[PDB]
């Protein structure tokens, strides 16, 4: 509790590849962990401009910033200063697949995020490789303990510029690097938006708001 | 430190097997695991690998679509479901734990350690 201050900064590094296009992203961010709110600024340092929709990347840049009821153990906050690790698979309806592995630690007072990501089997004419997405709709992640870790499931929806939508099934596993109290099953409501971006999305600012509730 | 493969056997092509590997001596759920196979006279080759969470899997091209790697992080066991078996799948199959606790699509034999004794798979 005393190690996660009410205002926290973080740095993030991502190495990735989508349908063969390789890239690196460096970012800084900040937020109020106990309010469940955060913002980040991200810069494509290698491989820019990206030939794919930024949206598939935005959910990969921070579950330390989730507002939790007092009766729900904040497992991921408790994992610090050691931190936690998480791995994710997003299976999109058109066959596209994104895999992510991530490490979160605490160093010199800030959170350090190391991310690796791979996207594959995205149709060439699909909305991802053609940049036809308008960001994510608000999501509810079903969290539950299992295998000694905290798992999360979500059915997520990307807005399509034609007024339609692009569906994805997301499963994530978060595990503290030290023994900490796991919660019971609950839900986390998440809103993620791109708040600013330059013309070619080589600099992008994001906002996320996350809140835990009972079910 | 201790990996024991089981489930091998002899079947005709088109059949199925399910290899398992029981683990002991380390926090299984923190390590990626890999299946390799070694044919007579040849060197070990990569078959499949699975990250610590089980969400990220990787397969050699020659088995993709036919084989499925999985894991049970409660029982601490690795599995390789083998369907549509072909004669060229005949080999000794061995399981290994990744040396580094940060696997990411690493297929090299040198990226894995603590090898079990293996189990024989023969396909006619």
């Amino acid at each position: 509790m005393a190690i996660i201050k009410e205002f926290m900064r973080f740095k993030v590094h991502m190495e990735g590849s989508v349908n063969g296009h390789e890239f690196e992203i460096e970012g800084e961010g900040e937020g109020r962990p106990y309010e469940g709110t955060q913002t980040a600024k991200l810069k494509v340092t290698k491989g820019g401009p990206l030939p794919f929709a930024w949206d598939i990347l935005s959910p990969q840049f921070s579950k330390a910033y989730v507002k939790h009821p007092a009766d729900i153990p904040d497992y991921l906050k408790l994992s610090f200063p050691e931190g936690f690790k998480w791995e994710r698979v997003m299976n999109f309806e058109d066959g596209g697949v994104v895999t992510v592995t991530q490490d979160s630690s605490l160093q010199d007072g800030e959170f350090i995020y190391k991310v690796k990501l791979r996207g594959t089997n995205f149709p060439s004419d699909g909305p991802v490789m053609q940049k036809k997405t308008m960001g994510w709709e608000a999501s509810s992640e079903r969290m539950y303990p299992e295998d000694g870790a905290l798992k999360g499931e979500i059915k997520q929806r990307l807005k399509l510029k034609d007024g339609g939508h692009y569906d994805a099934e997301v499963k994530t596993t978060y595990k503290a690097k030290k023994p900490v109290q796991l919660p019971g099953a609950y839900n986390v409501n998440i809103k993620l938006d791109i708040t600013s971006h330059n013309e070619d999305y080589t600099i992008v600012e994001q906002y996320e708001r996350a809140e835990g509730r009972h079910s | 430190v201790q990996l024991v493969e089981s489930g091998g056997g002899l079947v005709q092509a088109g059949g199925s097997l399910r290899l398992s590997c029981a683990t002991s001596g380390f926090t299984f759920s923190d390590y990626a695991m890999g299946w390799f196979r070694q044919a007579p006279g040849k060197e070990r080759e990569f078959v499949a690998a699975i990250s610590w969470s089980g969400h990220v899997t990787d397969y050699a091209d020659s088995v993709k679509g036919r084989f499925t790697i999985s894991r049970d992080n409660v029982k601490n066991t690795v599995y390789l479901q083998m369907n549509s078996l072909k004669p060229e799948d005949t080999a000794v199959y061995s399981c290994a734990a990744a040396k580094s606790g940060t696997w990411w699509y690493q297929r090299s034999e040198n990226d894995f350690g603590s090898w079990g004794q293996g189990t024989q798979v023969t396909v006619s």
